[PDB]
């Protein structure tokens, strides 16, 4: 049943690819996927490309996919283990959402970080107290790691 | 249609005896 | 066969290709259409960065398949 759902989503991404995000299988295995987020214009992560890893639970779409960053990023909501603190990946998930939709939200998260739900508080403290030192540090982190 | 090599993520081709292009050249040179 | 190349700007470019074509071949083909010298292109497919020196048959790029293009 999940094999069908995953396939459906994969057909869609071939039909209307979301301009900055790309997702697809690792090898011939449909249950493990690899995906990228192009760094958003007018954000500190601009130009950089960011590789992620998505595993679907066998009871997908009812349980959310497990998505991590493989590329390093200076963000309050993404830790060194590449874990993403997003609510639509935990409690607010709905089987009506797709991987396309989630990837865009993760992109939005790069655009507008959640400063009150911080995986790495050090970084979130800068995003409040020193907005520009954040913008400065994220740019280095985009250039060394994502270029 | 994954390449025949155990730990290879790339896709093969019948014309390359089931190997992805660079495994084929690895096979032909070893062969 | 036919493929789609989607830039971050929004515009989708349509390209006539073959399975045995290399990346250098592709990056040269978009120079013919748009005018973006091959060294300044960054091509992605379905989550994987394409590496010059490997064919499209490797990455399983088939008909109607879509490549994202980052402008370096
Ligand atoms: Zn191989």
């Amino acid at each position: 049943m999940a094999l069908k759902r995953i396939q459906k989503e994969l057909s869609d991404l071939q039909r209307d690819p979301p301009a900055h995000c790309s997702a697809g299988p690792v090898g011939d295995d449909l249950f493990h996927w690899q995906a990228t987020i192009m760094g958003p214009p007018d954000s500190a992560y601009q130009g950089g490309v960011f590789f992620l890893t998505v595993h679907f639970p066998t009871d997908y779409p009812f349980k959310p996919p497990k998505i991590a960053f493989t590329t390093k990023i200076y963000h309050p909501n993404i830790n060194s283990n590449g874990s993403i603190c997003l609510d639509i990946l935990r409690s607010q998930w709905s089987p009506a959402l797709t991987v396309s939709k989630v990837l865009l939200s993760i992109c939005s998260l790069l655009c507008d970080p959640n400063p009150d739900d911080p995986l790495v508080p050090d970084i979130a403290q800068i995003y409040k107290s020193d907005k520009e030192k954040y913008n400065r540090h994220a740019r280095e982190w985009t250039q060394k790691y994502a270029m | 249609s994954k390449c025949r090599k155990a730990g290879c993520v790339y896709f093969g081709t019948p014309e390359n005896k089931g190997f992805c292009t660079l495994c084929f050249i690895e096979y032909r040179e070893n062969k | 066969m036919q493929i789609f190349v989607k830039t971050l700007t929004g515009k989708t470019i349509t390209l006539e290709v073959e399975p045995s074509d290399t990346i250098e071949n592709v990056k040269a083909k978009i120079q013919d259409k748009e005018g973006i010298p091959p060294d300044q292109q960054r091509l992605i497919f379905a989550g994987k960065q394409l590496e010059d020196g490997r064919t499209l048959s490797d990455y399983n790029i088939q008909k109607e398949s879509t490549l994202h293009l980052v402008l370096r």
